[PDB]
C-alpha cells in the first residue's frame, strides 16, 4: 500500500547538520496522513521527533528545541528532516513513519537509515574468507564464513551467492573498536555439496562505494 | 511529558501458549472526541517497528487477529492468544494524545524452547589477512539454546583473553535459537609464533566444554 523510503548521508560531522529524505509511494503526501520522523537510540529507546501533516502544518518535540526543521516537496511527494548542531548523542537509526491524522491508524514506517555523528574517516573493509579446517569437513554439514574487517562507518550489506544462499546463514552484529568495525557471517551447507557448489561472500560498503565478491576456497589443493 | 511504563521487561513463552504484556501511562489517554490514541507495535530483529493495535482496542490494518488490545484511561494490555515463533521481538506502546508523543521502553518477547548445544566451528586466519600482518582467529557457536554461553580461547594450551571480541545474534524465528561469534585478533608475528589454537564453548547442554582446535600450517 503506502510505502516509505529514507535516504540521506549516513555520516555527519559534529556540529554540522543531518539531512534526510523520505520518499512516499502509493499515496499522495497531501492527503490524510501525518508524516513523522522517529529515531531509535543504540540502547533501543525510541524518540518521536516531529511531523509535517498532509496540509503542511508541523509539530516537533521540545527535546530538540530549535534544532529541527521538517519540510516537504509536494511536487516530488517527499518530506524531509534537517537536524542541526549535531553531536554523537544524535547517532541513531532514523525512521520516517506515516500515521493517519484521523485515528493514528495504518502506521507505515520506512526501512530506517543509520546516521553516525563522528569525525572519524570513511574506511573500506578488507573481506577475508573463512575456510573450514580439513578435520571439520568430514561431517554431514560444513560451516564456512566471511570476516569483514576494519571499515567505517556502518553499515555494510553481506549476502551469500548473491542472495540465492540464505538458509543456514548467521550474520553477526558488527563490533566497533578504534573507529573501525568488524563483522562476520557464517553459512552452513550439506557437506557433500561443497566444494562442488561454490560459495561466495558478497559484501558492499556503500559509504566507500566498494564491493568485494570473495569465493571461499578450500584449505588444501584448489 | 507522558511517561509510558511497560511491564514486564522481558517475557519468555512457549509456542502455542498465550502472552500478555502491559503499558501504563502517567496521564489518561482519552481525547475530547471519544478517541484513545494508544498504539501497540512489534519490532522484529533487524526490522523497523510495525503496527499491531491502534485506538487502544482496534486491530490495525493487516494484523493477525491473534493480537488483542484492551484497557482504557491509563492501563492498557496487549494479549497474544497463541504465540508463534515469528512473534518474537520487542513490543512497544505509543501514545498520541498528549504532546509530545511518547513510547514505552519496550518489552522483549523470547521464545522458550528445548535446550540445544552449539555447533562450534573454528577458522584460522586467511592467507590474505596474513599478508596484512594481522591475524584473526574466528569461532562460531551456532544455533544453541539457552542464550547464556561462555567462550574460552587457548593458545598452545594456555588461556588467552586479550584480543577477544564477541558478537551475539538475536533469537532466530526459524528455530528459536541463538548464535554467537568470537574473534581472537593477533599480530601476524604473534600468530606465526605459536602452533595450536583452541576455541572452547561451555553451555548447559553439557558438562564437558565443546572444543574445537587446529594447528597452524596444517590443513
Amino acid at each position: 500500500r503506502v510505502q516509505l523510503q529514507q535516504s540521506g548521508p549516513g555520516l555527519v560531522k559534529p556540529s554540522q547538520s543531518l539531512s534526510l529524505t523520505c520518499t512516499v509511494t502509493g499515496y499522495s503526501i497531501t492527503s490524510d496522513f501525518a508524516w513523522n520522523w522517529i529515531r531509535q537510540f543504540p540502547g533501543n529507546k525510541l524518540e518521536w521527533m516531529g511531523y509535517i501533516n498532509y496540509s503542511g502544518f508541523t509539530s516537533h518535540n521540545p527535546s530538540l528545541k530549535s534544532r529541527i526543521s521538517i519540510t516537504r516537496d509536494t511536487s516530488k511527494n517527499q518530506f524531509f528532516l534537517q537536524l542541526n548542531s549535531v553531536t554523537t548523542e544524535d547517532t541513531a537509526t532514523y525512521y520516517c513513519a506515516g500515521l493517519l491524522w484521523y485515528d493514528g491508524g495504518a502506521g507505515s514506517w520506512g526501512q530506517g537509515t543509520l546516521v553516525t555523528v563522528s569525525a572519524a574517516k570513511t574506511t573500506a573493509p578488507s573481506v577475508y574468507p573463512l575456510a573450514p579446517v580439513c578435520g571439520d569437513t568430514t561431517g554431514s554439514s560444513v560451516t564456512l564464513g566471511c570476516l569483514v574487517k576494519g571499515y567505517f562507518p556502518e553499515p555494510v550489506t553481506l549476502t551469500w551467492n548473491s542472495g540465492s544462499l540464505s538458509s543456514g546463514v548467521h550474520t553477526f552484529p558488527a563490533v566497533l573498536q578504534s573507529d573501525l568495525y568488524t563483522l562476520s557471517s557464517s553459512v552452513t551447507v550439506t557437506s557433500s555439496t561443497w566444494p562442488s557448489q561454490s560459495i561466495t561472500c558478497n559484501v558492499a560498503h556503500p559509504a566507500s562505494s566498494t564491493k568485494v565478491d570473495k569465493k571461499i576456497e578450500p584449505r588444501g589443493p584448489t | 511529558d507522558v511517561v509510558m511504563t511497560q511491564s514486564p521487561k522481558t517475557i519468555s513463552v512457549t509456542i502455542g501458549q498465550p502472552a500478555s504484556i502491559s503499558c501504563k501511562s502517567s496521564q489518561r489517554l482519552l481525547n475530547s472526541n471519544g478517541k484513545t490514541f494508544l498504539n501497540w507495535l512489534l519490532q522484529r530483529p533487524g526490522q523497523s517497528p510495525k503496527r499491531l493495535i491502534y485506538l487502544g482496542t482496534k486491530l490495525d490494518s493487516g494484523v493477525p487477529d491473534r493480537f488483542t488490545g484492551s484497557g482504557s484511561g491509563t492501563d492498557f494490555t496487549l494479549k497474544i492468544s497463541r504465540v508463534e515463533a515469528e512473534d518474537l521481538g520487542v513490543y512497544y506502546c505509543w501514545q498520541g494524545t498528549h504532546f509530545p508523543y511518547t513510547f514505552g521502553g519496550g518489552t522483549k518477547l523470547e521464545i522458550k524452547r528445548a535446550d540445544a548445544a552449539p555447533t562450534v566451528s573454528i577458522f584460522p586466519p586467511s592467507s590474505e589477512q596474513l599478508t596484512s600482518g594481522g591475524a584473526s582467529v574466528v569461532c562460531f557457536l551456532n544455533n544453541f539454546y539457552p542464550k547464556d554461553i561462555n567462550v574460552k580461547w587457548k593458545i598452545d594450551g594456555s588461556e588467552r583473553q586479550n584480543g577477544v571480541l564477541n558478537s551475539w545474534t538475536d533469537q532466530d524465528s526459524k528455530d528459536s535459537t541463538y548464535s554467537m561469534s568470537s574473534t581472537l585478533t593477533l599480530t601476524k608475528d604473534e600468530y606465526e609464533r605459536h602452533n595450536s589454537y583452541t576455541c572452547e564453548a561451555t553451555h548447559k547442554t553439557s558438562t564437558s566444554p565443546i572444543v574445537k582446535s587446529f594447528n597452524r600450517n596444517e590443513c
